[PDB]
């Protein structure tokens, strides 16, 4: 009774947008087989569960017609209708017996589709009828991580509830609490973390929660993460640490509350950088002051990085702690000369408060270069600095 | 059970005694069906007692092996883990230690585990392959889906099936690989781990090892006696000359056997796998040692036919007794028809030679070039035969009898690359082969005429001295160009770092390549002059002396050839013997960025249009 | 770290690899609380960020080595459950291949399982227990009590903590042996079971078996050599007396070290755990192939020298050189000051040396016993270095010394004796080990007086022949009886089986203890009278070819009274030199009647009284 | 304040025993110090538990008092109150927050002592209070081992409930099913049964769930585990069959239960032994009709028995069949001797109903033995009448 058009869709799938008690009563009436596939072996079933009226899957569902029909890519009513979300339809499919348990060709459960997608009251429902929980992916992803990758609250509180693994690794080794900080989701991070997870556990690229949560700049992440106890200083294979991470982004905040909990600070970083190096370096004067109020040693160096700044603040919180003027750089070059030839007069008086300090320029002869030709060549002399300043 | 096509060389026989059988499950379904009684003659009691009593043992049967592989995995699963986390933390210790050769062989212990990563990755989808056949075939024998349920029961919710850390661990060692062992680079990294080594993880059989000594050591002092025994012992108005070919024969059979020995073990750990080239067998095949054995063998008997040559062991038995005696049981140990010595490479190199020999009715497997062409740099062991044959026939060159000797390998090979012109019916890389081959053919007889000539001092002789040295210097440098072009593959326009080589460099050292480019010319200009001097009767004092001296350089120019042209196989698939070019090793393919782009939006799309 | 007694021999260092690092840890501990800041100093910030330093990184070394304990347990615990899956499998098809040697094989295939699952339970227990020592350091040091409680959540829920399959394995192989491999009899088969073989699970190094094939056949070589030079080559006018004692004393020592390797071979693969009794060092003992691979190096050497000097190598060296370069260059390898060269065996030989020259000064252990009595056999070996002595200095006996010589060993072993009866103070073992070895002395003693009396002529000699020929019978029955009873545990009245020998035999046939017994009598009563032969001047006819011939078969008994003598100090403890008579590997105690006759009424009963 | 009684003891704890009101109102009138503890390590919170009333652990939960305290046998008073049963006190001491987790000197559980004892309402008030359910005794014995051991139906439906694993291996190599069939305890199977168990695993002795039931004679355990898909021919190791052993032991109603699914019965037992063998050596006609119905082989000898037991009925049974006679016993005595001394006159013209046994003895000669001389000294003969009649 059915009419090609060379489309090959039954008229079902055509009336279903329109459907019509009458017009439907009519086609009923004129008895064909509703359970004939399709060209692609779709079914008028799965045009009824994506939109049709609860009226039309009602009448489907009453006769024997094959109820687990599986279409082209091996997808069900029900994954469709979990997939394209319809609380509605997935309610009578499950009611009515539809099996939650089976697999699509793609080794992706309805569940993970359902998670993904963000659909918590299908979550709910298909948790309620017995779909496995502890399910995985054809990559070992289980519906936490899918779920907790774009932070979906709801659909990881209802996960959880049932009591899903959080140590087991999913694609890409990845556990629920990295994707979650990776997204930078709050509530979602304390929801996992409420389980013990393995804090401690590394991503891809080797980062843990704590060093992607403070390079992203997620404070609340951090401070969760740092009471649930995560180990601080795990170093990633750029030699940096997690402090040297939150001091370079520049998140005093972060800083803070890494200090807070007593974490290391004379770490040796790449290319012979400590937190305090980048903190002067990058001269913010709270990452520098809360640094050096904890005790770290200035010789691993600050002293000419800071005299090439030439910041006033940096240079009184470095003096306050007392590094010895003699160091030098690598080079040979001695900070002393660089340190005059800018003309600080600010600096000048300070520097007459210790002996070494204030005998200056006189004491070390290193690369052979003597300074006194260089001040005497200079027409205003400096000693009358020196005189002055006192 | 078609294991695969690389990777059934990797495996070892522990690793088979682990799988399904899936011959054992078919042989016993195919019982069931023949035993069955009918319903016309018995009734259906009978026959559904019958098929019971065959269930139970099949699912008893099933339980046992899935057991087994459970086993088995969790086994190799935890071996692979802890192999993983002692390698990162030698890699630690060792970066640990530079910051505040070794290296190489932690890439090779990376390509090893990789490779075992690889074996496990194949254990679990063969496993699952061959469960799913016998279940189906049981479905469709006794025309119950109690096979399906009983799969979909126990072996989809078994843990090989389910557990997915070995792809991760996998990923994690690219990842390690890539981002420490190397700068980053992903291509080199899996460049350098697709090629792991062949040698599966067994030891000699501790025997054999054993034996190789026995016989090396017998051999060093048997040489010894022989020096000795030449330099004290020397004879007086009489001709040694008939006895230093026979031996010279001996001596380059003894040695290639030694130099292939080698040439074995560089292939097995640098990775070529000429098991696949050569279409051994994966199962029971030989490594080094037992040719180090084979070859140290027929050196002591060569030693003690020699001596007794020298000395006068037995009065009543003559001197020429001791070649015969030699010759004969080599030729005894190479046709013996039990079952002992080596009995399965003695009947494979039987038939090789079968089919060599019989060259153009045979179609030409990789096997029949690589010994057609030994024989191309050993016809001196024949020529040496054939003497022996005259001089054993005649007494104690009757019409270029000699020439032909000379002219059978390339011959062979002429017809074998004429073989594959009618097969393949492709002129490039067959008729050119055939043309130096003939080159061959054109050197020799020259030579032969050139040498016939002197003697009758025409001025013809010139004309065919000069055919002579231009056939002479076209046959070297297209033999030499040849060579280092299509049966090595090297001076590539590919290779940007290289140099003059190719892109991919399977051994350690480059300078190995150069070296052997350098022995590789002077060697072939002096194996043909090698041949035109032996193929003349110039004069005998530089003659039955340059090739005695000249034939074991040969063989060393032939086994370098060998491992340059095995690598060659191995990479570039140079000689269309088999219809596949990648024989290194390497997962199955992961596409994890399908899932991104779906779960978040409208997928749709399942549609064909 | 202290693992067992008798395991410790049984445990490859790969086991030992993958053990908690409790020395490390312990090494850890101390470098935090050296280096502490202390309050009086530094503020409570310092300290406390020192002490988190610290910790953290203390708890990731115990994380990790948890995770490689969790892992190579799971590696082992699916690798016992295959093995025994197999076992069972092959058993089954014996039996029903029996129904419608290699039952002993596969006996001794399930002592090797039983071993490795007591090794498996040693496994468990001594990790619980270092990480439980190790935590409760670290309470105590920085007293804070995160160590326990780290303890309670990681340690005690961890798989090799709970999983109890290892228990559950050791009691089912005990059944299956019981009630399969022999009749109803548990004592039996336990028996059979709690001796595996010492051999653990490693190959040859794959290097040394080689060695020992290369100096085999250079030494078969040689000695073919040898025979044709001394058959051929014969002196004339000349006495070749002087250098065949010398020969025969390397010879003999040659000969004494391939026997001893093969008693160490005998004693590893029959259960005999020589390792223990000798208190040798666990890790990196030798195998027999070592022992081999010395014993021909030296007959090598010795070889050599000999056919030098059968032979005129060298024009300007003389004939005499050659031992004296042999047996300066065998000294210096003995006491070769570098580490090259079986640095670990050198060094324990010669402390042993010292010890056992030094007799009773040196506490005596168990290899001051065994080498004292090697002595009491090699004596020969003495003798031919004081003959050489002898005949290097007065030219190319002169009071009493050949017999002092003589009797250095028989002393050394005899204030041995006396010590231990010192020490110990017991009578029954040592004042009678003491009257034998003075038996000895009365021997020699007689027997040069009868052969410094036979000059004179006087009625005295008679008198002497009658006093050395029964010391000579009472010194023969009195080693005889001794060797069997005490030295070798035979005639037992507890054996009701096994006639006349005793209640456990190791070895896997009892021929070979009858025919021991029947070549010991033989060979103590020709080792007497080789001893009375060698110290007289009676005849040089039979002198210096009795002594000669009969040597290696001393040695030969020595090494069978090896075999034995270890076999009995394993089993019956017939000397004090170990405060343990049970080295049989055996598991812990079950007691889950206990649990029975609980549970089920009022036990009570926890009061002490 | 301090009195010496020799022994240490306090009067409190030797009053607990003979607990009265009266006693406890006098001690705690006289203020004495409540928190000492015993020279045995005793506490009198552990008589308290023991059998003493509410009242006094309700009087020692007040002060401070060692209420998780570790007694000479490391016993606590948890411990010790779910052992000797006793509901209440047990009450008042999960509610006050006492720890259930606690672990014994013997490594046994308080669960475990509860199920094992058959305290079924301590073991629910444990479960409810969170004890670990799936835990393990120092041999490997779960709970659930340990309460099937005796058949404690509601030990085992309270800790099913949870969901406690049924494959685990208890001590000796025995899980729940094997222990409940060895007490015989029907109902207690099939509440394991219910939860999908291993049925195949084997015993210490390899006996299987089956072959003990089969021996011991329990028709309904052996149904229950028939319908739970029982591996019906796994052999003992004396080589015998279940249905050998059934129809051995004398159990009717366990053959037919074993016949009616169907199982073999050309099974080959020990020494050339099968169930016929078995059932016409006893002799039991419903037995023997039972397999002989089910078409066995009779040719594999049954001639010897049947003749040694002249049994009428078996007989008639299995001659039916068609056993060929020219069988002979392996001891070398014809069976026609016997046939013909014990006076075998109503089988006689039974057994001239076919050729090959009609001929009788002109056909076999094989031992030489002319049995015409025992025919001739009898006076009566049985094969004469037969010769004259025809």
């Amino acid at each position: 009774v059915d009419e090609r058009n060379e489309c090959g869709q039954t008229p079902l799938m055509i009336a279903a947008e329109q459907g019509n008690l009458e017009i439907v009563k009519e086609l009923i009436k004129n008895g064909a087989n509703c359970n004939l596939e399709d060209l692609d072996n779709w079914t008028a079933l799965i045009s009824a569960s994506k939109e049709g009226h609860v009226h039309i899957v009602e009448e489907l569902l009453k006769c024997g017609v094959n109820l687990e029909h599986r279409d082209m890519g091996g997808w069900t009513a029900l994954m469709w209708a979990c997939y394209k979300g319809r609380t509605d339809v997935v309610e009578l499919l499950l009611s009515h017996g539809a099996n939650p348990s089976v697999t699509g060709l793609y080794s992706v459960y309805p569940i993970i589709w359902a998670a993904g997608r963000g659909h918590a009251d299908i979550v709910h429902l298909l948790l309620q009828n017995g779909a496995k929980v502890n399910c995985s992916d054809k990559y070992g992803t289980t519906p936490l991580v899918w779920a907790a990758r774009k932070g979906h609250l709801e659909c990881v509180k209802h996960l959880l509830a049932m009591g899903a693994d959080v140590d087991q690794e999913g694609a890409n080794s990845m556990t629920a609490l990295i994707v979650a900080v990776k997204g930078g989701y709050t509530q979602s991070v304390k929801e996992i973390l409420k389980r013990n997870p393995n804090v401690n556990l590394t991503d891809k690229d080797g980062n843990t929660a704590l060093m992607i949560a403070s390079k992203e700049g997620h404070t609340e992440i951090v401070q969760d993460l740092l009471d649930a106890g995560t180990y601080v200083n795990i170093p990633d294979r750029s030699g940096d640490t997690v402090l040297i991470g939150a001091v370079r982004g520049g998140h005093v905040e972060i800083v803070r509350a890494l200090l807070q909990k007593y974490a290391d600070i004379d770490i040796r970083g790449q290319d012979n950088k400590t937190a305090l190096y980048w903190a002067v370096e990058k001269g913010n004067a709270t990452m520098v002051r809360d640094i050096l109020q904890c005790n770290p040693d200035t010789e691993i160096t600050p002293l000419i990085k800071a005299t090439k700044m030439r910041n006033i603040e940096v240079v009184e919180l470095l003096l306050d702690k007392g590094a010895k003027v003699s160091a030098v750089d690598k080079k040979g070059d001695t900070p002393l000369h660089i340190a005059i030839r800018g003309r600080s007069r600010k600096l000048a008086e300070l520097l007459l408060r210790n002996p070494k300090d204030g005998r200056l320029l006189y004491r070390p002869n290193k690369a052979g270069e003597t300074p006194y030709n260089i001040d005497c060549s200079h027409q205003k002399s400096i000693l009358t600095q020196i005189f002055g300043a006192r | 059970m078609k294991f695969a096509e690389h990777l059934s060389a990797h495996i070892t026989p522990e690793w088979r005694k682990q799988y399904i059988q899936y011959e054992a499950f078919k042989d016993m379904l195919y019982s069931a069906q023949d035993q069955a009684p009918s319903v016309e003659v018995t009734d259906e009691d009978t026959v559904k007692r019958y098929f019971a009593k065959f269930e139970e043992k099949f699912f008893q049967t099933c339980e046992k092996e899935l057991a087994k592989i459970n086993t088995f995995y969790s086994e190799k699963l935890a071996e692979a883990q802890r192999r993983f986390a002692t390698l990162q933390n030698e890699l630690q210790s060792s970066l640990d230690a530079q910051k505040e050769r070794n290296i190489k062989d932690l890439k090779l212990a990376f390509s090893e585990f990789y490779l075992s990563l690889i074996l496990l990755q194949n254990y679990q989808n063969l496993n699952f392959t061959g469960f799913r056949k016998i279940l189906k075939k049981h479905d469709k024998i006794l025309e119950t889906s109690r096979g399906a349920d009983w799969r979909v029961a126990h072996v989809e919710v078994a843990p090989f099936y389910t557990c997915k850390k070995i792809n991760q661990l996998i990923s994690e060692t690219e990842a390690v690989v890539t981002n420490e062992l190397e700068d980053g680079d992903r291509q080199k990294a899996m460049k350098r781990l697709r090629v792991p080594p062949l040698g599966a993880a067994q030891p000699a059989p501790a025997w054999t090892t054993f034996r190789v000594g026995l016989f090396c050591g017998i051999f060093i002092v048997l040489n010894i006696t022989l020096v000795l025994a030449a330099v004290f012992k020397l004879e007086t108005d009489r001709s040694i000359w008939p006895l230093i070919r026979i031996y010279r024969g001996g001596f380059l059979l003894i040695e290639f056997l030694f130099l292939l020995g080698i040439n074995t073990y560089g292939w097995r750990q640098a990775g070529v796998n000429h098991v696949l080239i050569f279409e051994l067998n994966p199962r029971s095949n030989l490594s080094h040692q037992h040719l180090f054995e084979i070859a140290g063998f027929l050196g002591i008997l060569w030693c003690l036919s020699l001596l007794a040559c020298f000395f006068a062991p037995i009065s009543v038995i003559p001197t020429y007794v001791y070649p015969l005696a030699l010759y004969g049981f080599m030729v005894f140990f190479l046709i013996n028809p039990t079952k002992t010595f080596y009995y399965k490479s003695r009947f494979w190199l039987l038939k090789l030679l079968f089919r060599v020999f019989t060259a153009p009715f045979h179609k030409v497997g990789f096997a029949d070039f690589w010994l057609a062409d030994q024989l191309n740099s050993l016809s001196v062991i024949l020529m040496d035969l054939e003497y022996m044959i005259c001089f054993y026939s005649l007494e104690l060159y009757t019409y270029g009898v000699r020439a032909i000797v000379q002219c059978i390998p390339a011959w062979l090979r002429f017809i074998q690359c004429l073989r594959r012109y009618r097969d393949t019916k492709r002129a490039f890389p067959h008729l050119v082969n055939a043309g130096k081959y003939s080159t061959t053919f054109f050197m020799v007889t020259f030579a032969a005429l050139y040498s016939t000539h002197k003697e009758r001092g025409h001025s013809d002789t010139m004309v065919f001295f000069y055919l002579w040295i231009v056939f002479y210097i076209i046959s070297s440098c297209y033999t030499l160009i040849w060579d280092l072009k299509m049966d090595w593959g090297l001076f590539d326009k590919n290779a940007g770092e290289n140099t003059f080589l190719r892109e991919e460099i399977v051994y350690p050292q480059k300078a190995y390549y150069y070296c052997a480019i350098i022995e590789d010319v002077i060697l072939r200009f002096a194996w043909t002059i090698q041949i035109s001097i032996t193929s003349t009767t110039l004069l005998p004092h530089s003659g039955d002396i340059i090739a005695t001296v000249f034939a074991p350089l040969e063989v060393f120019r032939r086994f370098v050839w060998n491992f340059f042209r095995l690598e060659n196989e191995h990479l570039n698939n140079c000689g269309e013997f088999r219809a596949v070019r990648d024989i290194s090793v390497a997962p199955l393919n992961a596409d994890d960025q399908t899932l991104l782009e779906q779960m978040m939006d409208q997928d749709d799309g399942v549609r064909n249009r």
